[PDB]
């Protein structure tokens, strides 16, 4: 929640820009560290 | 040196997509 | 079924757009490279030199002035990166030899 | 005689990816 | 064969320190103050290595190598 | 990261597989040359 | 998918080391055999 | 209505006569550059070695000029004056005597002066209507000649356009003697039009061959303008090598050390790109050199320390 | 008065490296400390005729630390794929 707050209240339709952008890179993330992995 | 062939031509795919 | 065929028969050039370049190669290279040069500090090793080795191993190929990720690695990474300081070194080193100032 | 047009940077490897979600 | 070049380029480069041993000696204090804290890489490569860096390790090696006590 | 990569199990774990490395090594020179 | 199936250390080691075992050493093998000549 | 011999043989003297009274003007400025500069002047302020420096220059300018007629010359063996190249650089070299009598007219500074360059400049000037009259009835040496065909007449363009620079007062600089806190004197405003005058020569000497090489009619014959398009020129630098050992300082003014040591530079340049002959694809393959030993450093780096080129890439077979 | 030097090093510049003069107990020593938020050591360290050094404190910082990052984080892979090879390879070739 403070997370969404932050991202919400420091930087005409913005804010659901920000929270897409974050969601998209959190499980980005996550699926390139489990892909990198089992490439051993 | 995977990559010097590609200069060494200079200085002297997917079939399934069609 | 009878309008999915039809459909299917007029719609061969946007359905192998969609599926096979849309991403692959338009979207994913432009984001790569505005990606990188976003991180990477401003020298010329990392914003220009490191891009096209890694860009030819992972093509498969040499970016030439024919291509166009030449011509997006030279305007961001050179014109936005080192040509704001190289020119100031030109400026102060090279142009006294010559003539004007 | 081609096009003006990209090439595929992934019919090799997925590194690539990597770089998306930390710039993100 | 690299005894045969340490005592040909040893005689050289006695008399080329000697000569001026004035730079030689504080060429020395740069060289070892920018080795010890790597506070030039950033610039110089781009990657910042002072932030995994240890001073204190590699003075004490200096001391236990000039000393000889490991 | 050391000391975990370091540790006593790990440690006895090197050991014993570098002795079974040089053993085997050893043991098949020993019967190349007996060939 | 096509990553977690890819040969692992047994069979890419099986590979190079059988592709210098067959086909580099036994063909010199063949030429010694019929330039020579159970 | 080609050339006859006649005319040939008439624009052969007229060159070659020319060209040899410009030599040996050239080696007597040149000698007058070596003991004293009121050796052309009478004004009493000729007591400078920076009069001296640019004196040996303008000597070096001409013997540039002496060059450029005798390759006028050189030319005129095959009847090589009715190129349209060699029309234009007729016309250049009239309006080299146009604008050296239009800067005596904004001011002249020694008789000498006079003399000299309206003898020499009035001659061509009366042979090039008569030859116009005559011919009217019928890769990195690039940018290095362009180059310095742009700096010397934007040196030209500016130093002939406007009166004078001002020297500095240095406020409280003996307020006495010294020559401190004074103006410019008309012992230099001359001196800077002979200056602009022969950076304007020197600039259609390069205007012309360049536009007369850029097919490398004769490939092989400026071989000998070549020593006078670039000896002098070193010889120029060496003129202004010494400047600062003779204390005369060139930071200050902007027209007249600028194109200096820029054109002598260049001239130098000149003679290497004569030297190492730059093919315009050689340092492009400098470039593709160590563009391939950072790419096979930054793979290696990869390799060791970011991650295995055995994990990236894909293998086959199972 | 008995430190000739400090400077501040660190990423963070919190430890200082102080070198003591021949006047201390037991010689010349360089010595680490790492000091607590303490708003009066400077004047302290200033009017005692210490000569302090600072580093170059780098000022982007997220882009001073991507690269070092990115090595802290594909090292230890490597560490320990060379171990591994080392031992059952180097070996048993
Ligand atoms: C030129 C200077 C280089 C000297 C040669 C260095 C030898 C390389 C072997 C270790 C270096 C590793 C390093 O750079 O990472 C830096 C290393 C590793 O870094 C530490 O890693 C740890 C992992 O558990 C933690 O992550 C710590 O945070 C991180 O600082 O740190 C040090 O070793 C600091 C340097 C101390 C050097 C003292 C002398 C080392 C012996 C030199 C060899 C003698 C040569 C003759
Ligand atoms: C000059 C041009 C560039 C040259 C670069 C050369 C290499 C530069 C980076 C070297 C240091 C990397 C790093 O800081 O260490 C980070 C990692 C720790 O992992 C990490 O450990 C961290 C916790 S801690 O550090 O252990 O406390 C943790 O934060 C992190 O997640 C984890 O990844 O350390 C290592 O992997 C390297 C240790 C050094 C190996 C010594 C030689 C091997 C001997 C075998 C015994
Ligand atoms: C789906 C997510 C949709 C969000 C739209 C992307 C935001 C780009 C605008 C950045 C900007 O304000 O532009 C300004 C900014 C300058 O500060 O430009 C830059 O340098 C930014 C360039 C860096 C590239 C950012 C990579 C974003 C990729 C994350 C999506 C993962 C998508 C995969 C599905
Ligand atoms: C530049 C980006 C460098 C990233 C520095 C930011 C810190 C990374 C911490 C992420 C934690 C991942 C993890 O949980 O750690 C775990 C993870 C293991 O799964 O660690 C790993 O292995 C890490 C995988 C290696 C990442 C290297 C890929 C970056 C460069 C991609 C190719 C260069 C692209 C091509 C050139 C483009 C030219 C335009
Ligand atoms: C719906 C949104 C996402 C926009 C979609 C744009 C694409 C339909 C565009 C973007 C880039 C275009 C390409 C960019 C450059 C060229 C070269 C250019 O070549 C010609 O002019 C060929 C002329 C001929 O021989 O007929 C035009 C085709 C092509 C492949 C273009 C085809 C159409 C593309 C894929």
């Amino acid at each position: 929640s403070a997370i969404i707050k932050s991202i919400n209240n420091k930087t005409s339709s913005e804010k659901e820009t920000m929270q897409l952008l974050l969601m998209s890179s959190s499980i980005l993330l996550h699926l390139c560290a489990i892909i990198s992995l089992v490439s051993i | 040196n995977k990559i010097k062939p590609y200069f060494e031509a200079y200085f002297s795919l997917n079939r399934w997509s069609v | 079924g009878e309008r999915i065929w039809a459909w299917r028969n007029r719609s061969e050039n946007e359905r192998w757009f969609w599926e096979v370049f849309a991403w692959d190669r338009l979207i994913f290279p432009i984001l790569v490279i505005v990606a990188w040069e976003y991180l990477v500090p401003n020298h010329l090793v990392w914003a220009v030199l490191a891009p096209l080795a890694l860009l030819t191993w992972m093509s498969g190929r040499l970016p030439t002035p024919a291509t166009p990720e030449f011509w997006m690695l030279a305007y961001f990474g050179f014109y936005r990166k080192v040509w704001p300081d190289a020119a100031a070194w030109l400026q102060g080193y090279v142009v006294p030899l010559m003539g004007f100032a | 005689s081609l096009y003006f047009v990209f090439t595929q940077l992934n019919q090799k490897t997925f590194l690539s990816y990597w770089l998306l979600p930390v710039a993100g | 064969a690299w005894q045969q070049s340490f005592e040909t380029y040893g005689g050289k480069l006695r008399e080329v320190l000697l000569g001026q041993q004035e730079a030689a000696k504080n060429v020395a204090k740069q060289l070892d103050e920018g080795v010890t804290y790597m506070d030039w890489t950033y610039r110089s490569t781009g990657v910042d290595l002072s932030a995994v860096w240890d001073p204190e390790l590699w003075i004490r090696f200096r001391e236990a190598v000039a000393q000889n006590e490991p | 990261f050391l000391g975990w990569l370091l540790a006593p199990g790990r440690l006895e774990f090197y050991e014993k597989a570098a002795c079974v490395a040089i053993a085997l090594r050893v043991l098949g020179i020993v019967i190349a040359i007996s060939t | 998918f096509s990553t977690i199936t890819q040969p692992d250390t047994d069979l890419i080691a099986r590979q190079e080391k059988g592709t210098l075992f067959w086909d580099i050493w036994a063909d010199f093998l063949v030429t010694a055999a019929d330039y020579y000549n159970e | 209505p080609e050339l006859p011999l006649s005319t040939n043989r008439a624009a052969g003297t007229q060159y070659l006569a020319i060209g040899a009274a410009y030599a040996v003007a050239a080696g007597a400025v040149a000698v007058a550059a070596l003991q004293g500069p009121q050796l052309l002047l009478a004004s009493p302020a000729a007591a400078d070695p920076w009069s001296s420096v640019l004196l040996g220059c303008v000597a070096a300018t001409y013997l540039r000029a002496a060059g450029v007629f005798l390759q006028l010359k050189a030319a005129s063996d095959a009847a090589e004056l009715l190129c349209w190249r060699h029309q234009r650089l007729a016309l250049t070299a009239a309006a080299y005597g146009m604008v050296a009598v239009l800067t005596q007219a904004a001011g002249l500074a020694s008789p000498q002066l006079l003399g000299l360059q309206l003898l020499l400049s009035v001659a061509s000037a009366a042979v090039v209507a008569n030859v116009a009259r005559s011919a009217w009835a019928v890769t990195v040496a690039g940018l290095l000649l362009t180059t310095t065909i742009v700096v010397s007449l934007y040196g030209l363009f500016a130093a002939v356009f406007a009166p004078a620079p001002a020297l500095p007062v240095a406020v409280g600089a003996w307020p006495g003697t010294a020559a401190a806190a004074a103006v410019m004197d008309g012992s230099a405003a001359g001196l800077r039009r002979l200056a602009a005058g022969g950076l304007l020569l020197t600039a259609a000497a390069s205007h012309g061959l360049f536009d007369f090489a850029g097919s490398v009619p004769n490939p092989t014959i400026y071989s000998l303008l070549n020593l006078g398009f670039v000896a002098a020129a070193v010889l120029q630098s060496y003129f202004l090598y010494i400047a600062p050992a003779w204390g005369v300082n060139v930071n200050w003014d902007t027209a007249l050390w600028g194109p200096m040591y820029g054109t002598a530079f260049l001239g130098l340049v000149y003679g290497l790109v004569a030297l190492t002959k730059f093919d315009w694809s050689s340092v492009v393959d400098a470039v593709l050199r160590v563009a391939c030993w950072f790419a096979e450093l930054t793979m290696w780096f990869w390799d060791t320390f970011v991650w295995k080129f055995s994990w990236s890439e894909k293998t086959r077979r199972a | 008065g008995h430190v000739a030097r400090v400077r501040f090093y660190g990423p963070e510049k919190n430890k200082v490296m102080a070198t003591t003069r021949a006047s201390a107990p037991g010689g010349e020593r360089l010595c680490k400390v790492v000091l607590p938020p303490d708003p009066e050591l400077l004047d302290h360290l200033v009017s005692n005729g210490v000569v302090v050094d600072t580093g170059v404190t780098e000022d982007d910082r997220l882009r001073a630390s991507l690269l070092v990052q990115m090595l802290r984080y594909t090292v230890p892979f490597m560490v320990i794929s060379g171990l591994f090879w080392m031992i059952h390879t180097w070996i048993l070739d």
